[PDB]
């Protein structure tokens, strides 16, 4: 009967699917490798599929996936076991190095563009028509460490135009240079904004970016990753 | 303690934005609503422009004239009395024609005729708005995967009121006008075909209706817990895979074996979703027209 | 065994307890403490099912069952073949839950990331808790449970539902419902919104998150965002389940009768409860 026969069929069309599903969130990352970077011998049941390319916009050119994947930059890590498994101990400072909860990836090192081909986030100064619509003014306030002690203070708010929101605090330290801070790394409060991921003597360690009106992509990461891998490094000079 | 990202902290403000061109017919675009501050909080505060154009305003008329058909049918139960209307609000209720007319439109008006009407204007209404969805984004030259998703959505409608009862051979298996009339309906229903529960596609169908809370709780908050990184911004860590993207798959990996790609979890999401009114479409379908008691389908399998 | 760019990652630390006795990997699987505990209640709670299997003469999984102790132990203890698996394993069962949530604490921390995940599980934790004690022990009996059944614990739906009439009034369950469509009805929306904009028609280039926000203006006259998306799957999602909890937590202890005549608090005000005509009139 039709019943048992529909349903039967279903079964066998959900594996293919799943068959499906899963080939698919195989593009990155795979083939899997060794602890020591080469091609890991168990592959698993799924294989992976065939290339698909990608048009990104405003003509940046092509993105093919499966593609041949790399770091394209040293990792300053080494074993603490001679087993495959353990945890890999950071030979340098991690902050800077790039490792753990504050390493970044290689990305592009252009900007992004909107629909239009201007440039996604911009600085508010720059961002003709933009203002403070809510919510507690961050601009002109002081930044204060994890240690309590503050390190600067709030010049501008970085904004994703195409979204109005916004994404970065720019700072100025002492020596009167600015830096990138995440938005969704900071407590604003009725008088003064709080990052308890960093300690005071950590923001000059803060990647900077080559350009005063923009942030790359590559740029992007690195100032988010290190931002948050201090929630693991910078644990020492905390209180709460 | 530490920033959640659940309501935005600050606001920022600016041009309204008119949003991209491309084939769209810019003349029928209205023009830029107010911006709500309060849902400013959660997200976008812009309210508009919306593309009205023929097929969509065609579309707002008929879904209008169905919810006033039914209205006006709701009246005349409440005996045009003020109270009365707000008192029984969900009881009343314009039932289908009876079993004796079977498959036809010669029915009365106080006895069904209304409810016919009332359903060629809503069939009307959901269609036209279908291929809205589709030419909407042919103008944008997107993918029509919206389109596609909205039709499972309609599959179980369609089979509901509109397939299983021609495939019966009458108006009246079909579903009503109402609030607690169509409570009834939905408990009747599993009664007559003994206890839906039995019903394979209904449990599979259960099982993603309960599998979509898990994914996009899932999703959702693996989204927020990495948008430190730019997490939020997708599409883009889909031409270019950043850090946030990275630790999002490593922490599933390193919690359940394996993991998916910024792109691929949108696959599950969709499909997993999806699959919730495609089997619950074949479960009703199949009910009452080739299976009369799922208990006794369920000794034998045949 | 590793992503091609994992190893960057798999750095020391993180771990709440233990130190650095359990920080290691089994695979692509992160052990930690609360891997090792996991793994013991898991285990231990699998035999105590499978012991329950011999004492009722079946290997079965459709006809497995593992029941509640019956009404007339209360909130007291059983025996093992009358009650007494179940509440060890509803002991092995939470415990496997709040270890795994905890175990997810540990592998947020590592990465750096937010701790929304474990904190999102925890609602379903809460709803199963709900069920197995919460709602028995303020009943007085831990009969008011579902068994571990594949196909009785259904059993207990549909007969715990009708103990009280049509379920569908409960309304609660009422409100609970639609978070559960809406969730749908939004993860279909939004996968299939982001899958348009990155897989546009042939020859055509990657569409951008401006054409998005279009789109759905163009559609519905608002776009949410991006992060007000993610914001809302996960809000509907938690929200769905707590209103379920809820639902259930008051079916039985404040309100144990019929929940079709609740309504009648509405129809019966002074106001109208006495105005002829309509459908109670
Ligand atoms: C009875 C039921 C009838 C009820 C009607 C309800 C139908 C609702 C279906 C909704 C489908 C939602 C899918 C979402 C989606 O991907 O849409 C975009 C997808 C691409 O959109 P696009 O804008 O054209 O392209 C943009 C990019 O170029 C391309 O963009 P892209 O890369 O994103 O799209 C590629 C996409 C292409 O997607 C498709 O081709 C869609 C396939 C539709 C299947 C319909 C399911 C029917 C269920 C049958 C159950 C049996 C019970 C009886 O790839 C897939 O998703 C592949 C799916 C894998 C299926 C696995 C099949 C296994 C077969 C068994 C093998 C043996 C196993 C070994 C054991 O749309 C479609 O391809 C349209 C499908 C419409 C068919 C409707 C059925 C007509 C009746
Ligand atoms: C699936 C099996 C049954 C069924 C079983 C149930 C059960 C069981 C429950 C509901 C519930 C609801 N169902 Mg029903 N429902 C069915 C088919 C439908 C159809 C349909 C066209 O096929 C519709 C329009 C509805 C409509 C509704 C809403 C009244 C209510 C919340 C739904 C929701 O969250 O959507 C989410 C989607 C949206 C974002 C948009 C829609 C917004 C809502 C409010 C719809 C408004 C339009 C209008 C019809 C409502 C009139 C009320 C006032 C007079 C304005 N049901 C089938 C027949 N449905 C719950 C309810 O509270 O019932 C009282 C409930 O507990
Ligand atoms: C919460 C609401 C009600 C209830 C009402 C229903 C209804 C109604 C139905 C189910 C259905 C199912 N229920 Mg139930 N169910 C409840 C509580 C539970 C509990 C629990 C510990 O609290 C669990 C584990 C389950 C598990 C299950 C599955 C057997 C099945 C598919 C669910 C699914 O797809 O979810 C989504 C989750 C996923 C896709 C993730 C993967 C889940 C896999 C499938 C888990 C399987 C576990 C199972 C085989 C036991 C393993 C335990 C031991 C380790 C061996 N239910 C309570 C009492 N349940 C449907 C069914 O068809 O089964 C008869 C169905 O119709
Ligand atoms: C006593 C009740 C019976 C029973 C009888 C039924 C019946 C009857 C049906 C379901 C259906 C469903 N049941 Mg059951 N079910 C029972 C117990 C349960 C339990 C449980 C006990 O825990 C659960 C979790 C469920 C869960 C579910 C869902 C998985 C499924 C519907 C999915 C859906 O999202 O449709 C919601 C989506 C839609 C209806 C699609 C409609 C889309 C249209 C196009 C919307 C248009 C809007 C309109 C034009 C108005 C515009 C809006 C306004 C502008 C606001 N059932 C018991 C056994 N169940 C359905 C099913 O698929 O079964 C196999 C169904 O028909
Ligand atoms: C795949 C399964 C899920 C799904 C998917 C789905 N639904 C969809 C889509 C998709 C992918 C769309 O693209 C399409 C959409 O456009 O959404 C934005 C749609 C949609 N699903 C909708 C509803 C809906 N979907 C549901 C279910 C589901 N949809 C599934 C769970 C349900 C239920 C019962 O669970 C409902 C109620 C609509 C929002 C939209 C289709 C709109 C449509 O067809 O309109 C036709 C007619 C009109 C224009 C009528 C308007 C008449 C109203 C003015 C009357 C009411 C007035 C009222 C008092 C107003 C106040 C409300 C207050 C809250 C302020
Ligand atoms: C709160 C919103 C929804 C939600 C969210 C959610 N679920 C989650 C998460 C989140 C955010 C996770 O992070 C976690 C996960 O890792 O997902 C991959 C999880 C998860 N949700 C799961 C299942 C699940 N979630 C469900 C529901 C939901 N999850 C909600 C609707 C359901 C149902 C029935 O709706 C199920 C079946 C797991 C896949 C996974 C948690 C895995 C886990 O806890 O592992 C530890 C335990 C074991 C390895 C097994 C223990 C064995 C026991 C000791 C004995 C068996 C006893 C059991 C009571 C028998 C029941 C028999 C049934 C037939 C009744
Ligand atoms: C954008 O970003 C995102 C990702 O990637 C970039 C992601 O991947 C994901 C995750 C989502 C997916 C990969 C999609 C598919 C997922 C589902 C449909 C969810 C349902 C899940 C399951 C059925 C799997 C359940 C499996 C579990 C809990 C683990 C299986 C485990 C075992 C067999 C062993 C369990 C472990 C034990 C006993 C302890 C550890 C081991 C020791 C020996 C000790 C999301 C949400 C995401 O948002
Ligand atoms: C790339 O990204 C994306 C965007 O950006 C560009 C987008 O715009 C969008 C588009 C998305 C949207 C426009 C949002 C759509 C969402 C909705 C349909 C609406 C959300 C719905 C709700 C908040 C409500 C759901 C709940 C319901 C129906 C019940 C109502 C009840 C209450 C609020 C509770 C009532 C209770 C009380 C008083 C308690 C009583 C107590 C007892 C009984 C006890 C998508 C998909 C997207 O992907
Ligand atoms: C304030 O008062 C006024 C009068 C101003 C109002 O406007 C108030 C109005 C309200 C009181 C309205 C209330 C409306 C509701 C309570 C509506 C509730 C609706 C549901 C619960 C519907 C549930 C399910 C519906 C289903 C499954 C419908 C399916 C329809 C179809 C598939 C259509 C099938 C087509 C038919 C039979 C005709 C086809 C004919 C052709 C020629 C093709
Ligand atoms: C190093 C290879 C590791 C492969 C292990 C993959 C784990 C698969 C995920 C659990 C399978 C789930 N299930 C039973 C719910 O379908
Ligand atoms: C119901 C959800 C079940 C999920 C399906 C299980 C997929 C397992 C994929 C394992 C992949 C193995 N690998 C390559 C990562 O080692
Ligand atoms: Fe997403």
């Amino acid at each position: 009967d039709l019943a048992s026969l529909a349903i039967y069929s279903f079964w066998i069309f959900l594996a293919g699917l799943i068959y499906y599903l899963q080939t698919e969130n195989m593009r990155e990352g795979y083939p899997l490798e060794n602890e020591d970077g080469t091609p890991a011998a168990n592959q698993g049941p799924f294989p992976l599929p065939k290339p698909k390319t990608f048009i990104l916009p405003h003509g940046r050119g092509t993105l093919t996936v499966p593609g041949p994947e790399s770091e394209d930059r040293p990792i300053a890590l080494a074993r603490t076991a001679v087993s495959e498994g353990f945890p890999h101990a950071p030979t340098g400072d991690p902050m800077k190095d790039g490792v753990g909860p504050a390493s970044w990836v290689a990305r592009r090192d252009l900007p992004e563009l909107d629909g239009h081909g201007h440039n996604k986030i911009k600085p508010m100064k720059a961002a003709a028509g933009f203002h403070v619509s809510a919510g507690k003014n961050p601009i002109g306030l002081p930044v204060r460490g994890c240690d309590l002690e503050i390190a600067g203070k709030v010049v501008d708010i970085w904004v994703d135009i195409p979204e109005q929101m916004a994404r970065f605090l720019e700072v100025e330290l002492k020596d009167g240079s600015t830096r990138l801070l995440p938005m969704q790394m900071v407590k604003v409060q009725s008088n003064r904004v709080h990052v308890n991921a960093l300690s005071s003597d950590l923001f000059a360690g803060i990647p900077t970016i080559k350009s005063p009106t923009e942030v790359t992509l590559l740029e992007e990461d690195k100032i988010c990753g290190y931002v948050a891998g201090g929630l693991m490094y910078a644990a020492p000079k905390r209180k709460s | 303690a530490e920033y959640q990202n659940i309501f935005s902290q600050v606001q920022v403000r600016g041009p309204a934005d008119l949003g991209m061109t491309e084939d769209v017919n810019l003349a029928n675009r209205s023009g830029v609503g107010p911006f709500s501050t309060l849902l400013g909080w959660f997200g976008n505060a812009q309210l508009g422009p919306i593309y009205l154009g023929s097929l969509g305003v065609l579309s707002l008329f008929s879904g209008l004239m169905w919810f006033f058909t039914i209205g006006i049918w709701f009246w005349y139960q409440a005996g045009w009395n003020p109270a009365v209307f707000l008192r029984d609000l969900f009881f009343f209720s314009l039932e289908p024609p009876a079993p004796e007319y079977g498959l036809s439109f010669a029915a009365p008006l106080k006895e069904g005729g209304l409810w016919l009407i009332a359903s060629f204007f809503m069939f009307v209404a959901v269609w036209s708005w279908w291929g809205r969805t589709y030419l909407r984004a042919q103008a944008l030259g997107m993918g029509k995967h919206t389109a596609w998703a909205f039709l499972s959505a309609i599959w179980l409608w369609m089979v509901l009121g509109f397939i299983r009862p021609i495939l019966m051979g009458s108006w009246s298996e079909a579903v009503p006008y109402g609030i607690f009339s169509h409570l009834d309906w939905t408990n009747n229903f599993s009664l007559v075909h003994g206890n839906l529960f039995y019903n394979p596609f209904h449990g599979l169908s259960i099982a993603f209706l309960y599998g979509s809370a898990l994914l996009f709780a899932m999703h959702g908050a693996t989204i927020l817990a990495v948008s430190r990184f730019g997490g939020e911004l997708e599409l883009e860590q889909i031409a270019d895979r950043g850090t946030a993207a990275e630790r999002a798959a490593l922490f599933w990996r390193w919690t359940m074996g394996f993991n998916a790609t910024m792109e691929g979890i949108h696959r599950w999401a969709i499909w997993m979703a999806v699959l919730v009114t495609l089997t619950g479409g074949i479960g009703i379908l199949l009910s009452g027209t080739v299976v009369d008691n799922w208990y006794v389908w369920g000794q034998n399998h045949g | 065994a590793l992503l091609s760019f994992e190893r960057k990652y798999r750095v020391p630390g993180g771990t709440l307890v233990g130190g650095n006795l359990f920080d290691f990997w089994v695979g692509p699987f992160y052990v930690g403490f609360f891997g090792v505990a996991t793994f013991f209640f898991a285990a231990l709670g699998i035999i105590l099912i499978a012991w329950s299997a011999v004492l009722q003469g079946t290997w079965n999984p459709q006809l497995i069952s593992v029941y509640p102790p019956a009404l007339e132990y209360g909130l007291g203890g059983a025996p093992l073949a009358k009650g007494g698996l179940w509440q060890i394993i509803t002991i092995c069962a939470t415990g496997a839950f709040v270890s795994w949530a905890l175990r997810e604490v540990e592998i947020c921390r590592k990465l750096g990331i937010g701790y929304h995940i474990p904190f999102a599980f925890a609602f379903a934790i809460l709803a199963y808790l709900t069920l197995v004690l919460f709602r028995p022990v303020m009943m007085g009996a831990w009969g008011y449970a579902f068994p571990y059944g594949i196909w009785t614990h259904l059993d207990w739906v549909s007969n715990t539902g009708y103990t009280y009439g049509n379920f569908h009034y409960n309304p609660a369950h009422m409100i609970a419902i639609s978070f559960f469509f809406t969730n749908a009805l939004a993860l279909a929306l939004h996968g299939a919104l982001v899958l348009s904009a990155a897989n546009p028609e042939k020859g055509k280039e990657m569409r951008t998150p401006d054409h998005a926000a279009t789109f759905f203006r163009d559609l519905v006259g608002y776009s949410i965002g991006t992060l007000g998306i993610h914001r809302l799957g996960l809000l509907l999602s938690l929200s769905a389940v707590f209103f379920s909890a809820l639902c259930m937590i008051i079916t039985g202890t404040i309100w144990f009768d019929q929940w079709v005549d609740w309504w009648q608090w509405w129809v019966k005000l002074p106001w109208w409860a006495n105005i002829p005509g309509g459908i109670n009139g």
